[PDB]
């Protein structure tokens, strides 16, 4: 399923925010 | 959290592998289809041409024909003084006009073993005609009669002397 | 996490122009695929309609051809004379005429603009029987080539029907 | 199509996401 | 400036809808894409259940046709003392070997007999001789009709 | 902002859902295209079968006529039929030249003969009361072995 492994593309793409946000609220804390 | 990011960096490889993988796989797939799709479209121009030329003769040649149609009417009238206008077939029997004469005496035939019908036909005359005609025609030509097929020729001469 | 933000940066980086290429190339695909469907579509349109072209022009010829022998069957039983063929050489046209006495005809154009029909006649298959029937029946001048304006032909024709 | 449309629906959630990263940038520059 | 982002969140939004309805498009076209072929499958199945009907008839009656044969033939041979071994057709012909005195007969309508004694003990070939004529132990032709006639004086004499 | 979360997410949802069914369906029909190709292989294999059966059973059964039809030249003998009612399997007979119509019946091993003269023309039945023993019309029985004997008899007298 191209669509399939275009899926996960989009869900790499999201772990990555996810990546961010935490340094972000972590960023945050340290501020 | 490094719990996190090695997920991330390990999903965006696996994700960018998968990928590159299937994607040049269709474009390799894909390729493959288009030769083959613009082999017959170049198969597909050629009937088309053989089609062009083949109606350019047929076209030709049915106005050739025509032409001795109309070229062998235009000789009978010459060489018979007269001509054969139509033809239909209502159902039982056919039909044609005729117009005898020398610059004329319309009228229709039918036919029906066989079996022949001679209908006078003045849809419009100019009376001064009808009555030059009266003159040089035998009263009978001027009503519906019937024959068989081996007397038509006699008739025709009949009405030719008259004229 | 400073650097790490970084290192993500060029990798992603890296990655958006192999897929993002790689994408354009299949879309680029995609477009010219249908692009191709919808040009052979209309070639296809095309040779159909051309189909339909000769098929309606065989019909109206096999049509138009089988007044051509009615016809002529009609002037056989009716004018006792039947028109075999046509020549052009060069100068002049001629018919083979079957009315038994076969003979043939040809035309002179040009000059003083009006048309001459020469007469000759044409026993090509004979049994000397019938030469010496046609004898007794047409006067000698007929078989000898002969040359007369248009205007004398249908007086020709009565000619011979009244000695056959 | 479908990639097309499939790009331009993940290219627009990308968007938001960058929005939203932002929104935290100007706040650590406060 | 939040007015651009707004915007943009919006339009990005919009399109996604738009590619979700193309995409259930794609669904309710398969669906029938696929009813389709069960369908076609199903016509296959029953044709396919037909011809195995057709090949197991035909294997009984040729197997129980060949039974009838065979027993016809035993039965004749027994009750006629004579036995036709094999059939060849060379070109022009069939033959049939029979057979005691062995000979054989072919077909060209007209008949036509042969001796055969390819292997044979002398001393039988002269009881042989004894009770049969020698022009039967040379080749002759007949017509048909005149067949059974030659079997029986065969018979007769053996 | 908690519409555009809920918009967004909505679509999300139904691409995920429908990326899901198009995962399935494409798969579900796929598997059907080689199903389908399966059918198409066997009943093409099924046809040359077929055809090939027709003519060996044919040709074993016209080869049979052959048979029969030599029999039939060379005995002046045919059987037409065969039963078996219970006890005992049943033939008709047509012997003679251009005739005697009977049956023969076989329950150690016996045999019966009896004619069947269901259907004739007198003048027949007198015509051949005259070459013919009057026993053989009624019913009789004899072993096997006399079998071939009979048939002599009744040839000699036609």
């Amino acid at each position: 399923t191209l669509l399939q492994l275009l899926s996960n593309y989009y869900k790499a793409k999201l772990d990555s925010e996810r990546i961010y946000n935490e340094y972000v609220q972590s960023q945050y804390e340290f501020a | 959290p490094l719990t996190v990011y090695k997920n991330s960096v390990k999903q965006q490889i696996d994700s960018a592998d998968l990928l590159v993988a299937n994607l040049v796989n269709e474009n390799f797939v894909l390729s493959e289809k288009l030769d083959t799709k613009a082999t017959e479209i170049k198969q597909l121009q050629k009937q088309i041409d053989s089609l062009n030329a083949q109606v350019k003769e047929l076209k030709t040649q049915t106005s050739q024909q025509a032409e001795n149609s109309e070229v062998i009417k235009d000789l009978y009238e010459y060489l018979c003084n007269v001509r054969v206008h139509k033809s239909y077939e209502d159902d039982s029997g056919l039909w044609f006009d005729i117009s005898q004469g020398t610059h004329i005496m319309d009228y229709k035939l039918g036919f029906v073993v066989t079996e022949v019908i001679y209908a006078p036909v003045l849809k419009q005359r100019s009376t001064e005609e009808l009555y030059s005609l009266q003159s040089k025609l035998p009263e009978y030509l001027f009503e519906t009669l019937s024959f068989p097929l081996s007397s038509l020729n006699q008739f025709y001469n009949k009405i030719a002397k008259s004229l």
